[PDB]
């Protein structure tokens, strides 16, 4: 028996409870598979689900239940809102537990001088930076403007950007930032001819950007727009100062930068499968249960568990009360050297942080289509032709 | 004889606000007066069991679990800075307890409908707000920039401090925020050519802000900083090894900013409820530390926590049914809440007085750096609109810069020759 805490939303009453939900029949299969293959051999990964509606009274208190009366967990796994996520994950190191995250996305977690024991299968929310700038490369736009929204993570995902681009030959010419409203702030960017905008905001104030972007008429055929993509589907008519047909107007073309649910290769991961079968008998398993996001992030993030607990052993003294700081090293720097084809294509860690692809969309007539990926391991960005297309007959240049 | 009864607090030695060092004995202090005295409890006894929660809350939740999972029942916490008061406040609500801090001054503690059992003794830093603003007004400055660190207690006082500004007439042209690093937003205000700064951030982050300023060159006669006063009175000669820039420099890359600060101590010389005066509470405080007033953190909010513990042991002695409490039932945890929610007494920091705007104190005090030391250069009281100015800011040229220098609509003349 090797107790695994499992912290997801799972409650019916609140709307995250859909991910946990959608997610559970993947974490299934990969455990009942891997008791069938019998890895570990003479233990047993056992999974214990403690349920946290992501309030973070709820979240801690059910940590602490699960500290106190639970068994002895070797790792946490799960956590899929920030607060919870947050909290759980900066006091991990007290009990010496090792978490692995699957939809803890914001990039403010990638420290690891605060969360020293915290690993992620998904890409963070700052790691489109480096396909951005392959984006820019690959076109020649060596000038390009920001629009920030002043919250935590885009103030993060900016101040990462700026890194990235050190040492490249891409200046920012202007850099703005705005708390409430952005046309104060579109009005300066169109003021100082910024033709390539760099946007980091949320998704209730993008529909005003793009409504001051029409008001300001910064659109057209040479202007260009490259802003998050983890915005919900059909984001646009869900609200309800512009009337749509404007409002669409001014987002014909955006490009939205987000990580990929799964791969499109057909090389055979680790479970023995391919990328499309386990995408077929995961729909096939779940009845009537929405789909997620997560559930191939979530897939891996098992056989990531399972594969470091094996190597772990290998190296050996087990037991664990939390007291046990050796263990605890062990277990880091076991899971330190995951390196394997999963089905949301190779799973490795750069101090905790996932590399994994990024995927381009771009807002063609009335729906997002992709246009393109980033392989952050090979650093390689292939555009798919024939999808990708511009206002004008060329991109738009600065 | 007496049935002990215990609390739990938090107190930070260390980290971004050390209050602790000066906090804990005012709190020693404050519960040998009140279990000295036999008309507070007669038959009970107030019992302390602390941990130095750092100020972070990660130690802050594993102590969290150490209180909340052992022997001792407790009736109240008593949580540190903004973080771990933050933590506490939030998650009392699962054990039926109350939160009375006395060192946290986060805007976004005041919502009742999120916090509900939570007390403070300290002032929300809503109150620096309207000085800062009185100080733009008639220094005549229309636009001016931020850098905050993203802690709540920041953010929050940076969106007070908007909707305060905005509504006389000065927008925020720039914000810039930043979690661990101040490299880029520092070098970004440098690009974008800022005049007036408005920092919100702890000392320790305070230090390499101001590396990176001096490595900027964003300083001198055009650039005026407007900092928090609570930091200590040496904070930029002390030795860093995080920062690359010398003591030298760094007292140069700093220079004629301006600080606001709350009183908190009873300039009046009139006898509280403990039958002292602030003079005596200072003095005997300072009896009791191990370093010199100047150099222990947390000097200026000791009256804070004395006031706390005895708004504690009167709200305690107005229910006088205490070992009747476990993290269960919500009826002694109510009556609590109802006994402290009406409770009015002089203490030595002033009328104690738990509303929920959270300012029950006025007068703010304003002070400018000036050749490596701190000089008072006025006073602010927000309600009733004074502001004794005392005449002695000084400025690189006589009068204080002006962002966003104006145009001059100079005419040409005919050569008189
Ligand atoms: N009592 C002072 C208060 C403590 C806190 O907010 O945790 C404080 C607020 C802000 C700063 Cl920069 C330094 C200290």
């Amino acid at each position: 028996p090797l107790s695994i805490m499992g912290l997801m939303p799972l409650t019916k009453e609140v709307a995250k409870g859909s991910i946990g939900r959608g997610v559970l029949p993947a974490v299934e299969l990969a455990i009942e598979q891997i008791r069938n293959e019998s890895l570990l051999r003479p233990y047993f990964l056992d999974l214990r689900l403690y349920d946290t509606e992501c309030d973070n009274a709820k979240g801690l208190k059910a940590f602490y239940d699960a500290i106190k009366y639970g068994p002895n967990h070797l790792m946490v796994f799960g956590g899929v809102c920030p607060s919870v996520t947050s909290i759980i994950a900066e006091s991990l190191q007290g009990w010496n537990l090792v978490q692995l995250s699957f939809a803890a996305t914001t990039p403010v977690l990638a420290d690891k001088k605060k969360y020293p024991y915290f690993f992620r299968t998904v890409p963070s929310d700052n790691a489109v930076n480096p396909a951005i700038l392959k984006l820019l490369k690959h076109y020649q736009w060596k000038r390009v403007g920001t629009l920030t929204q002043d919250v935590q993570r885009f103030s993060e995902v900016r101040n990462d950007l700026t890194g990235v681009l050190y040492g490249e030959d891409i200046e920012i010419s202007d850099t703005e930032s705005f708390s409430n409203d952005p046309c104060t702030s579109v009005k300066k960017l169109k003021g100082n001819d910024v033709r390539i905008i760099l946007g980091q905001f949320d998704q209730n104030m993008a529909a005003k950007v793009f409504c001051c972007a029409y008001e300001e008429n910064m659109y057209g055929s040479k202007y260009q727009w490259i802003i998050p993509g983890w915005y919900e589907p059909s984001w646009w008519e869900q609200v309800h100062r512009c009337l749509r047909k404007n409002l669409l107007a001014a987002m014909e073309g955006y490009i939205g930068v987000d990580f990929e649910p799964l791969s499109s290769k057909q090389i055979k991961t680790i479970s023995g499968k391919t990328p499309q079968q386990y995408e077929r008998e995961y729909n096939n398993k779940r009845s009537g249960v929405g789909p997620s996001k997560f559930h191939g992030y979530a897939y891996d993030g098992i056989w990531v568990i399972a594969k470091t607990l094996q190597r772990a052993m290998e190296t050996l003294i087990q037991d664990f009360n939390y007291t046990d700081h050796t263990l605890g090293r062990i277990i880091l720097n076991a899971m330190n050297e995951t390196n394997f084809f999963g089905v949301t294509g190779q799973v490795v860690f750069r101090n905790g942080e996932r590399m994994g692809t990024i995927k381009f969309t771009q807002f063609q007539d009335s729906r997002e289509v992709k246009v393109g990926e980033y392989n952050a391991v090979a650093d390689t960005l292939e555009i798919i032709n024939d999808t990708i297309r511009f206002q004008g007959s060329e991109p738009p240049k600065d | 004889e007496r049935r002990a009864v215990y609390i739990g607090a938090l107190f930070p030695m260390s980290g971004g606000w050390p209050g602790g060092q000066a906090c804990q004995p005012a709190v020693e202090m404050a519960l040998e007066d009140v279990n000295s005295r036999r008309d507070i409890l007669p038959d009970y006894e107030l019992k302390l069991i602390h941990h130095d929660s750092k100020c972070d809350p990660g130690q802050a939740t594993k102590y969290l679990y150490e209180l909340l999972y052992n022997d001792p029942i407790k009736i109240i916490l008593m949580p540190g800075c903004s973080s771990v008061s933050t933590l506490v406040a939030e998650a009392a609500r699962m054990w039926n307890l109350i939160v009375l801090s006395y060192g946290s001054s986060s805007p976004a503690l005041s919502n009742r409908q999120r916090f509900p059992t939570f007390f403070r003794t300290h002032p929300s830093a809503t109150l620096h707000n309207p000085t800062r603003v009185k100080l733009f007004e008639k220094w005549g400055w229309k636009k001016i920039a931020t850098i905050q660190q993203t802690t709540e207690v920041f953010t929050s006082t940076l969106d007070d401090l908007e909707e305060r500004v905005k509504e006389a007439g000065i927008e925020i042209t720039f914000r810039q925020s930043f979690f661990s690093d101040p490299a880029v937003p520092v070098k970004n205000l440098k690009r974008q050519d800022a005049r007036i700064i408005v920092g919100l951030f702890y000392e320790t982050e305070a230090r390499k802000v101001f590396c990176e300023v001096y490595k900027e060159r964003l300083f001198g006669k055009k650039y005026v900083w407007f900092l928090i006063g609570w930091y200590a009175d040496n904070w930029f000669k002390i030795y860093d090894p995080s920062i690359n820039c010398t003591v030298d420099e760094m007292t140069e890359a700093v220079e004629g900013h301006i600080t606001t600060e709350i009183v908190m101590l009873n300039p009046a010389n009139t006898r509280s409820i403990s039958n002292m005066t602030s003079q005596e509470f200072v003095e005997k405080l300072t009896k009791r530390l191990k370093r010199h007033p100047e150099e222990t953190g947390g000097f200026q909010e000791a009256p804070l926590a004395y006031d706390a513990i005895w708004a504690l042991a009167l709200a305690l002695n107005k229910t006088s049914r205490l070992e009747d409490f476990n993290y269960n039932n919500q009826t002694i945890t109510d009556q609590i809440y109802r006994a402290m929610n009406s409770s009015s007494f002089e203490g030595v920091s002033g009328h104690v007085v738990f509303d929920a705007s959270g300012s029950r104190m006025a007068w703010t005090l304003i002070e400018q750096l000036q050749g490596g030391s701190y000089k008072k250069i006025g006073y602010y009281d927000s309600t009733k609109d004074d502001l004794s100015w005392s005449k002695t800011d000084k400025w690189i040229g006589g009068s204080p810069p002006a962002d966003q220098t104006l145009v001059i609509k100079t005419f040409r003349f005919l050569s008189q020759k």
